């Protein structure tokens, strides 16, 4: 959330245009959801990593 | 929670002043305690609101004996710091004993501004250990803080004293604080004024007058060791989330300081991190190894090469560590402050668990032990002997200390999973 | 890599304050340090950076019985050199013995300073050659830093004391110093007072000041033999790769100086070469020859002409020289600086290996040899003696330096592939 954060604001301060203003939040959006594993293709690393939550709320139990 | 910050003694109120001072500064605070006129910070934590936006800090001055208050007194910013709490012997006996018999109305100073405040999390004490009035004093304090918050933590901005090796009984004070703190004090940030003068070498002409110029560098360690929570960021936006990374084990919890640019008055991050490791930059005078290390950096970073900085210093090795804590090193971002000097506008910090500080602890050991066996300087002042007859509270500090030795290697070798 | 300078005894810290205050003037430097506003320059090697561009050099002064050094204090450009690393008998055998007790602290300053800088080269020190307290302790400190830096290159500014021949053990200091600077000491670029005093009565009328006005020829000496680093260039940017070429034999790593315009208060480039090679220039005082020459000029100098100025050169045959050495001379260029005089233009300065040097050495050796017969002054006091009983590092020394002046007369000889 800060390189694509970087890039975005990079490709909207020099653009001229809103139609690239649209097309540069539309990338920076779709860039967080694969660096985050909120992908449709990542779901098992997901549900592992639930499962890494899992077991600290076991512990504070 | 706001964090209310109880400095004692003359050292420690020294280094308050000039901290609060630092960060009048830094904030948007004139001399007066007034918004300043050409003023993004959360100002919450560390100063009180008032209705006519005097940000007046959570200070509470203990003097004993004063001399250097009355000093503090007749300043410009004593109108800053007025929450009008200030209540009026060099051995740790006579400051103990002094603060017991004023311990009920001191309290009730923290009182009235821990209800005054909205919430509290945390008691920071300018400590100086073997401080004379201040030891003793704030060893007696500490005790009364957590049994009073047992939920509340406490965290102790120790000036370590190291001068070469005048106070003759500084050993044994030093001694006694060490117990206190290893059992009564939640989090330790060493400080040292050999280390300081020895910080102090190449940076600026102060190698006469250290002492007296050592004031300003305590002063940036204390407020960049807070500039995470003082200016918001995506994370350690608390104290005790900060505080959980730095100390993983509770006897182990003294923190190493560093600063990468000593002359702080384009570098990269790569460059400021493999900076930093350097010993150069670090400010405390058998395999030895870090348990946990962690870094700020506070200015214009770029972003993708803050990870490349990560990977790049893993390649250079430049920190040496096999703990048994898992806790690797990280890379955090702290915002630098408008209306200052941006002078070397990237620039940081490394706050880390170090087991070379047991050397510290133990050379102040060494010179008890031989103390204790000359017995030259007991004091024997009637306050000394009639307080301790046994002196025994000597010895149990010893093998209190001596157990906080045998942790720090401990933690060196491989086996801490087993009882240290 | 960082160069660090270290300047002892009380004439070498006079000439390494000097060098360090020339060169503050000519880099964009304030006396207190500070980043000149008026002011291109390589100024990482020599002197440690802040981003404001603060520059302290990495100077190390060591004090023995100090006198001249309260002097150095009490400058204006005490700011300017603070690497707080100053520590507290006129015979080399009391410095040495002086040097040994103090050692560990003075080489825990060197290794702070090899610390800190980013990496390290070279130690170039301001040596006096039968200094007092200068002598014997460089010695010892030179034997010390090629033991603990085996990789590492030390360079030696030796002023070799001639004054017409006040101490009466020179010759004995004297040799001593050469058999610990033969064997351990990389470079060795040497003056000489009588030599650089009779340019002073040929320049000036100054003959009684002698001491404090030389000071200047051997800081312009200084500075111009560093100033192809100090400065980026196409060849020549490490001190290594320059020494390369001037020192061909080990043993024979004695240097030779020369600045065309001794009267540096347009001239091209044939001429200051023709100047330069004749001896009135040279500041030093059987056939013989040069082992190889190298000459550095900075100044408004047109290119194409420096080849053809390389072959009227070689036509004058103003150098005679035909030594086992194939050197042949290389006309080198510098940028001259801005901000100071340009006066003289074009000026230039020669580094050269050169067998007279040897005649030097054996007249220091003749006046020990006449002494040791007569034994007038074998000192032998109770730390003389005790230090040295058998008194036969002396007979040491005389063999190496007498090994050392067969060798350049072996080096004269065709036949310097065989032993020398």
């Amino acid at each position: 959330l800060e390189c694509s954060w970087d890039e975005l604001w990079n490709k909207v301060q020099q653009a001229q245009d809103l139609d690239h203003i649209i097309a540069a939040h539309e990338v920076f959006l779709d860039t967080i959801i694969s660096r985050c594993l909120l992908d449709s293709d990542s779901r098992a690393l997901l549900n592992q990593l639930r499962a890494v939550f899992d077991q600290i709320i076991e512990l504070q139990n | 929670r706001e964090i209310i910050t109880l400095q004692l003694g003359q050292c420690g109120n020294q280094i308050g002043f000039e901290f609060w001072k630092q960060l009048c500064a830094e904030h948007g605070i004139s001399p007066e305690g007034i918004v300043e006129e050409f003023a993004t910070d959360r100002k919450d934590v560390f100063f009180y609101q008032a209705d006519d936006e005097h940000y007046i800090p959570r200070a509470v001055l203990l003097d004993l004996e004063p001399r250097v208050i009355h000093s503090i007194l007749n300043s410009p910013y004593a109108k800053l710091y007025n929450p009008e709490n200030i209540y009026l012997g060099n051995n740790w006996a006579s400051g103990f004993s002094q603060g017991e018999k004023i311990h009920e109305d001191i309290f009730d100073i923290i009182d009235r501004e821990a209800d005054g405040s909205d919430s509290l999390e945390g008691f920071v004490l300018c400590h100086s250990i073997a401080g004379g009035t201040g030891s003793g004093l704030g060893s007696y304090l500490l005790e009364r803080l957590n049994d009073r918050y047992p939920k509340k933590l406490v965290q102790t901005y120790s000036v370590f004293p190291n001068q070469d090796e005048d106070v003759v009984v500084q050993p044994y004070n030093s001694l006694l604080t060490l117990k206190r703190l290893t059992q009564n004090a939640d989090c330790v940030v060493v400080l040292d004024n050999t280390a300081l003068n020895r910080i102090a070498t190449d940076r600026l002409h102060i190698q006469n007058p250290s002492f007296s110029q050592i004031n300003q560098l305590v002063s940036t360690i204390m407020s960049a060791s807070t500039t995470t929570l003082r200016y918001p960021g995506y994370m350690n936006n608390d104290l005790i989330g900060l505080i959980a990374s730095l100390i993983p084990t509770p006897r182990l919890h003294f923190l190493m300081t560093g600063y990468t640019p000593l002359t702080t008055d384009k570098t990269t991050v790569l460059d400021v991190m493999r900076r930093l490791l350097q010993p150069k930059n670090v400010m405390v005078s058998t395999n030895h190894c870090y348990i946990a290390i962690l870094n700020i950096i506070q200015g214009e970073v770029d972003p993708t090469q803050v990870h490349k900085s990560l990977q790049r210093i893993r390649e250079r090795k430049l920190a040496n560590f096999i703990p048994w804590g898992p806790a690797s090193i990280q890379v955090a971002l702290s915002r630098k402050s408008p209306y200052l000097p941006s002078a070397h506008r990237v620039s940081g910090l490394m706050m880390a668990n170090h087991t070379s500080i047991s050397s510290l602890f133990e050379r102040t050991c060494r010179q008890y032990d031989k103390l204790r066996k000359r017995e030259a300087f007991l004091e024997q002042f009637r306050k000394e002997d009639m307080f301790k007859d046994n002196f025994d509270e000597m010895d149990t500090s010893r093998e209190i200390v001596q157990q906080l030795i045998d942790e720090y290697h401990a933690a060196t070798r491989p086996d801490y999973i087993s009882w240290g």
